[PDB]
């Protein structure tokens, strides 16, 4: 925050609240869109009933949800069962704040973000650990071990790739030289589109985000069809809704973060209207990810650990040292345009034999 | 950890209960527990006319029902010495194979979902819907169709069945390939299914695993070939096979079986010319409905047939048939009564299951789900 | 097998049953409610056969809303089975014509018929 | 060819041979020789054990040697090492007051569940079994359902005003030992067979 | 075999952009085949005389024993059926019923013939034991359907259409094809 | 608070639930496969949970074996409270064509039935009719043949215990 202003604490608050409830309506309507987009992929139709577009069905659903009877299991730790859903949502919502959707002053006088800070990615990392805390904790809190085991599979896997995200994030930091999202973005304004320079790390970041419930590992798990996922399976009315809510906000936070960092989110080469583009990129990754949600198999997490731990993460720190070598010896930043382009040429061509 | 995978939950399919003796992420031994669907046909059917039973036959294996229909019809016809007309036989091969395509479509739909992901249940469902529409067209029912008769079949095929069977016979080759397209080149599935699910032929034989999950481990035994019945003896017929029995190979074998089934459909469809449809022996077959207004003998026989039914000779009988789940057949003891003395049904799905504590022994846990779907059970057949 | 009670007389039968059960713990017993007509519980009558496993007990059709003050009697019956720790309740459906003949059969036969026809049931419907 | 070697063996040892002209064939071994003879049967090259089918002949119009009778189905798979396609039934009668019979579990693991079923539904206990647990009938079910002395257990089907049907009192169909509704039954209703 | 992930996606894409498949019942009426096994109907002759001579052979044919027929003697002055005998009671327990149509098939007068209706889901067991006067050819609707249509006064529309009705159902009016 | 006591509020929540009616399927026989067809065409329903915890509507689809009854019992009990039971097909509703030692001759014995759906199997669209029933049933828009209006939730009517 060398170059960027601060709105008064009341306005920071108000913006925070707007972003939270905005994220509420966001998650619900996103559930509708994925329902139907999936329906198109599998050549059926969505829910038009309880319409008009079918888009009043989160009202109906939320309405079921509350008035549903929130059940607290005995044989569940009384304090932890309640507290668990609380944690998972709190640490999910926060840190979508940081993401700038526009230049300063452009919020109608103020600030497209909520908070910016000076240490950016670390905040994200920090908040990311704590949701997982919520996961394995709920697994305990429920005090059904069937729930536990799954929560443990979950946590082990998540934590694995969660490590992956860091060594992913190292490379682009070298180039920009800042821990701030606005600076990274602006770096992409001038030198342009970090994934041009950073590509392998782009790959390992994205796929690292597969672990965080994104689908294609999925021995996350959802309880479905396996040794269950754990955390949900013991909760009913509001609390269950809270867990689902958190996992989805994380999904869109990631769909925002991917353009924000490696691409130029907002801050596109041309047109450069402030909000619309970040929402569009969000939409792009969101849709592509939904395709991923539908159209690919599971890992078992035996493999998922193999894939992230054995493949993604070593690959991640390998590229870091390369970009470290390049930035340390100051050569040009061109060598990374060339290198990333070339590595992309490799990591693609070996698919089509 | 003796983990208790429940009766109906969590997505252990078709109401089975499993005591997975399991410490860690492997599987020590699963101690299977069945009997949750036990309806008790073998007793109930001792209390129904041989005609009446034909309503109870489709109802066990409800996916490939007509294999039940066929097996039972045959064993009785044999036992009372009835002569089934050629066009009826042809229709019975068509329906049997169409019902097979239905069943198989279901098996791989559920399999792909069970571990792995959601999408392809739907396309298989689309083709299955075209098949079910075929069945509705001819029998007036989706399944449990009361059609086959000890003589032959209930009535003839309507004008509209032929055109529609072709439509599906046209899309299916392209279609079956599309399912195959996704699978044979298995992206994750290969690293998911190739290793899992060990089937030695010798133990398959030792534990008696007959049902097309047998040929996936390299034993060549098909009832339509080994012990021919309904004129499968006369068809251009390919039997798909597997290399070493895993999940993957079982899974593809049945897909090949679908195009070969379709080839039997086309082939039988070619050989079909007009005629009558069931054995006219009045002892066996209720009179023509039109002359109930004219003949004494007609009315007497109508009344009698639909009340008492008929009495087959004192004797025991059995005939083997091929379902999409393996060897199926009815062991019929008749006492010369209007109702069978006893009907024991050889349940393929029941013997096939002695090899699951074997099959999923040492396998993964996420895989322990997949390894179940890959064995293709139907519980109506099992419990029974 | 013992037979207590008499047909169509709810309060005497309830008082006698209360007398006969005693301090017997019912955790391994099976409770069979014998009635005619699946759908209509409003005009229903109920007889009961109790298989304790160490000995059996028959009560004729004296229970249910069919007779005056009968509903409260069936309700307290089930409540009382529940208190001693009986859990497994079953519902058996007979023809009205059967009901008289059924309880005049010898113990063993009546009991096998009852176990053959009886349907697992929620104790709550009789409360 | 392996079947001929069975029949030729049974004739010399005085084992009776049942045949219906439908193409089904039986061989009845005594209780004694059963275990060993059948051990010899797997040893004889019999790959596959298809069935164990329990039979309760209590209500069968003609008498048989003993009340319960079990039939095993032995085969040699045609697509295996050298498979004939030889399949056949071996019947073993069992006393009412002695429901014993050796398992072939050692021989075929097929014998495992099937023999258990025949234990559940009929009272027949199979020797040497790894586990004879009740299989099918509800845990707390008492007795053995498919044996004839055990009620099919019907409930009346129900209609509107006091109207019921008792199926067993409704039945038009007759069993083998049923008289029929006239003075007697002759002909087709004492059993019929068409002649091809 | 890396290529597959890609092609897998591709086909699904093709299918997304292909829009069509499905029917939205009850808003779009389901198409049924002409032989389908639906709600039992009793049929009449041209005279209007009922085909049912009340012989309860439908009931004897019944594997679920779901048909009760109390029989009766025709009144010379004002007749019901064509014999001397007709059906005083015809009840069918839809809940007992398995839907074979062995009843129709047993029926000597072509009286009992399964129909086309499926919207019969109802709240109460005993509302589900249909009587004769719910099944005659003149009747249009199922029980809850008709009951809703009276408590609303909004006429019945069945959620089905057929190419035509069978010869055996003769007299049974239905929404067909574009015949209408 | 169970969806009750403001004319605006209860109606509002009651639509919420009826249109939200969240089937938790309990497959048994062939009827379950006939409901897997229903999964295709569906549009207030067919998201699951699947886990019982998360759902109002229990769909009993198939023959319920006597040995199977105490299980379904707890699954029903182990559901949140505002919950409904649909009974699918002849075997479930009455004893069906199997009238015998093996099978429950009405599922209403063990779980409170809201709606019944005849057929063997019933066509899927009949089950839509039943969930529209139950839709419109919990709206308190439902009547029997005797003239009586039907309660939104049956199993608000049994004594638990
Ligand atoms: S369709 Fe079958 S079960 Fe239904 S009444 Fe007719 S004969 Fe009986
Ligand atoms: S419907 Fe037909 S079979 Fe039934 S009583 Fe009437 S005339 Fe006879
Ligand atoms: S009602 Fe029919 S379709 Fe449903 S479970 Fe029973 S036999 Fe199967």
């Amino acid at each position: 925050t060398w170059s960027y202003p601060v709105d008064p604490y009341w306005m920071v608050a108000l913006k925070a609240l707007l972003v939270v409830v905005g994220l509420l309506t966001a998650f619900a309507f996103m559930t509708l869109i994925e329902r139907r987009l999936l329906a198109r992929f599998q050549v059926r139709m969505g829910p038009n009933r309880v319409g008009p577009f079918g888009l009043l069905q989160p009202l109906a659903d939320a309405i079921k949800s509350i008035f549903k009877e929130d059940i607290v299991v005995a044989q569940a730790d009384r304090f932890l069962f309640v507290l668990a859903p609380l944690i998972s949502v709190v640490f999910a919502l926060l840190a979508f704040g940081l993401i700038p959707f526009g230049p300063p002053g452009s919020f109608f006088g103020y600030q497209p973000w909520v908070i910016n800070l000076d240490l950016g990615i670390l905040y994200l990392f920090a908040v990311s650990e704590l949701a997982v805390y919520g996961i394995f904790l709920s697994g305990w809190a429920s005090g059904s071990k069937y729930s536990l085991l799954g929560s443990l599979r979950s946590s082990a896997s998540l934590i694995s790739y969660e490590l992956g995200l860091g060594l992913a994030l190292l490379a682009p930091v070298l180039l920009v030289g800042s821990l701030n999202l606005n600076d990274i973005v602006n770096w992409q304004k001038e030198h342009g589109w970090l994934f041009l320079y950073a590509f392998p790390a782009f790959l390992v970041y994205l796929i690292a985000s597969m672990a965080e419930a994104a689908r294609t590992p999925f021995d996350l798990p959802e309880a479905e069809q396996e040794l269950v996922g754990g955390y949900h399976t013991e909760y009913s009315s509001i609390k269950w809704a809270l867990f689902q809510m958190a996992e989805y906000i994380h999904f869109i936070t990631a769909s925002a973060l991917i353009p924000t960092l490696f691409l130029g989110g907002w801050t596109m080469p041309v047109l450069e209207v402030p909000y619309l583009w970040m929402f569009l990129k969000i939409a792009f990754f969101l849709f592509f990810f939904i395709w991923i949600r539908a159209t690919w198999f599971r890992l078992r997490y035996d493999q998922l650990l193999r894939f992230g731990w054995g493949f993604l993460f070593p690959l991640a720190l390998l590229w870091f040292l390369v970009t470290a070598l390049v930035v340390a010896l100051d050569l040009p930043r061109t060598y990374l345009l060339y290198l990333s382009a070339l590595s992309f040429l490799v990591l693609l061509g070996a698919v089509l034999y | 950890m003796t983990l208790n995978v429940g009766p109906q939950h969590p997505s252990t399919h078709g109401v089975l209960r499993l005591m997975v003796t399991l410490s860690g992420e492997e599987v020590l031994e699963v101690v299977p527990h069945i009997g949750y669907l036990h309806t008790g046909f073998e007793k109930t059917m001792e209390h129904r006319t041989y005609l009446q039973n034909i309503t109870y036959t489709p109802r066990m294996d409800y996916l490939h029902s007509f294999a039940h229909d066929l097996a039972y019809a045959l064993a009785v016809e044999k036992l009372l010495g009835a002569v089934v007309p050629p066009r009826a036989e042809t229709i019975r091969v068509i329906l049997n194979e169409l019902s097979r395509l239905a069943s198989h479509l279901v098996f791989l739909g559920t399999g792909l979902l069970d571990l792995g992901a959601l999408t392809p249940f739907f396309y298989a469902f689309r083709e299955r819907e075209t098949i079910l529409d075929l069945f509705e067209w001819v029998t007036g029912q989706r399944f449990h169709h009361n059609y086959i008769r000890i003589g032959g079949v209930k009535e003839d095929l309507p004008e509209e069945f032929v055109p529609e069977l072709k439509k599906l016979l046209e899309v299916l080759p392209h279609r079956i390939d599309e399912y195959e397209a996704l699978f044979a080149e298995s992206p994750i599935f290969y690293e998911r299914a190739r290793g899992v699910g060990v089937i030695p032929p010798e133990v398959a034989i030792d534990l008696g695993l007959t049902g097309g999950s047998l040929r996936a481990s390299g034993v060549n035994y098909d009832v339509r070939k080994a012990y021919p019945y309904s004129g499968y003896e006369t068809y251009t017929f390919d039997v798909p096979l597997g290399e070493r029995g895993d999940v993957f190979d079982r899974m593809l074998v049945r897909i090949r079986e679908m195009r070969e089934s379709v080839k039997i459909i086309k082939q039988a469809l070619e050989r079909l010319e007009p005629g009558p449809v069931r054995d006219p022996n009045p002892q066996i077959t209720p009179p023509p409905r039109h002359l109930l207004e004219t003949s004494m003998e007609a009315v007497i026989y109508h009344f009698k047939h639909y009340t008492e039914g008929f009495h087959p000779p004192k004797g025991e009988v059995y005939v083997p048939t091929e379902s999409a789940r393996g060897e199926l057949g009815y062991y019929i003891v008749s006492d010369g009564g209007s109702m069978p003395y006893r009907v024991k049904v050889r349940a393929p799905s029941f013997v096939n299951l002695q090899s699951l504590p074997y099959a999923c022994k040492g396998e993964q846990v996420p895989d322990m789900v997949a390894i179940i779907a890959s064995l293709d059970p139907v519980m109506g057949d099992v419990d029974r | 097998m013992v037979r207590v009670g008499m047909r169509a007389a709810p309060r005497v039968s309830l008082e006698a049953l209360k007398a006969a059960l005693g301090g017997l713990k019912l955790s391994e017993a099976k409770v069979y409610l014998i009635t005619d007509w699946q759908d209509k519980r409003d005009q229903a009558r109920y007889a009961l056969l109790l298989h304790t496993g160490k000995k059996d007990l028959l009560v004729p059709d004296a229970f249910g809303p069919a007779f005056p003050g009968g509903e409260e009697a069936l309700s307290e019956l089930v409540g009382l089975l529940l208190a001693q720790g009986a859990r497994r309740f079953y519902e058996a459906v007979v023809s009205p014509g059967e009901m008289t003949a059924l309880l005049d059969l010898p113990p063993e036969e009546l009991l096998k018929r009852v176990m053959a026809i009886a349907n697992p049931t929620d104790p709550g419907i009789y409360l | 060819m392996r079947l001929e070697r069975v029949l030729e063996e049974a004739r010399a040892k005085g084992y009776p041979i049942e045949d219906n002209g439908l193409g089904n064939l039986w061989v009845v071994l005594p209780r004694e020789r059963f275990k060993e003879e059948m051990a010899h049967y797997k040893a004889m090259g019999f790959n596959f054990l298809a069935d164990i089918v329990g039979l309760d002949y209590l209500t069968y119009p003609d008498p048989r040697p003993e009340r319960f009778a079990v039939v095993y189905e032995l085969v040699s798979l045609p697509g295996w090492k050298d498979g004939d396609g030889s399949r056949f039934f071996v019947r073993v009668y069992v006393p009412e007051e002695d429901p014993r019979l050796p398992t072939v579990t050692d021989l075929w693991g097929s014998a495992n569940f099937l023999e258990r079923e025949v234990y559940d539904l009929f009272g027949i206990v199979f020797e040497g079994h790894p586990d004879l647990r009740k299989i099918l009938t509800p845990e707390d079910l008492e007795g053995h359902p498919l044996r004839k002395d055990y009620p099919l257990g019907e409930t009346p089907t129900l209609f509107r005003e006091g109207r019921y049907i008792i199926p067993a009192e409704f039945r038009a169909a007759l069993t083998g030992k049923d008289p029929g509704l006239t003075f007697y039954k002759g002909g087709s209703r004492k059993g019929y067979r068409s002649l091809w | 075999t890396l290529k597959a992930l890609a092609q897998s996606l591709g086909i699904t894409l093709k299918y997304l952009f292909s829009k069509p498949v499905t029917v939205p019942y009850p808003d779009a009426p389901v198409a049924l085949k002409p032989r389908f096994h639906g709600r039992h109907v009793l049929t009449r002759h041209p005279n209007g005389l009922e085909k049912c001579i009340g012989c309860s052979l439908c009931a004897a044919a019944c594997p679920a024993y779901a048909i009760y027929v109390e029989p009766a003697e025709n009144d010379p002055e004002n007749p019901v059926s064509a014999g001397e005998r007709y059906a005083k009671v015809y009840e069918i327990n839809m809940l007992r019923c398995i839907f074979c149509g062995l009843c129709e098939e047993a029926c000597p007068t072509g009286a009992i013939v399964l129909g086309y209706d499926f919207e019969m889901a109802d709240y109460e067991y005993s509302d589900l034991v249909y009587g004769k006067e719910d099944m005659l050819v003149d009747v249009v609707g199922t029980k809850p359907q008709r009951r809703e249509a009276k408590r609303t006064g909004k006429p019945v529309k069945v959620g089905y259409v057929v190419p035509y009705v069978r010869p055996e159902l003769e007299g049974f009016k239905a929404p067909t094809e574009g015949g209408k | 608070r169970e969806g009750i006591l403001f004319t605006t509020l209860e109606k509002l929540v009651a639509w919420g639930r009826s249109n939200s009616l969240w089937p938790a399927t309990f497959g048994l026989a062939c009827c379950a496969i006939e409901m897997m067809a229903s999964t295709d065409a569906r549009n207030d329903l067919a998201r699951f949970g699947a886990s019982p915890r998360q759902a109002d509507v229990m769909i009993v689809a198939g023959r319920l074996s006597k040995k199977m009854a105490p299980v379904m019992r707890r699954v029903w009990e182990q559901m949140p409270d505002p919950k409904w039971v649909i009974s699918m097909g002849a075997c479930a509703s009455s004893g069906g064509m199997f009238n015998n030692y093996a099978i429950v001759q009405n599922v209403d014995s063990v779980v409170p039935v809201d709606v019944y759906v005849p057929g063997c199997p019933p066509r899927p669209e009949a089950l839509i009719y039943a969930v529209m029933q139950l839709q419109k049933k919990v709206r308190g828009q439902a009547y029997n043949e005797r003239g009586e209006r039907l309660p939104p939730v049956a199993a608000w009517k049994r004594t638990r215990g």
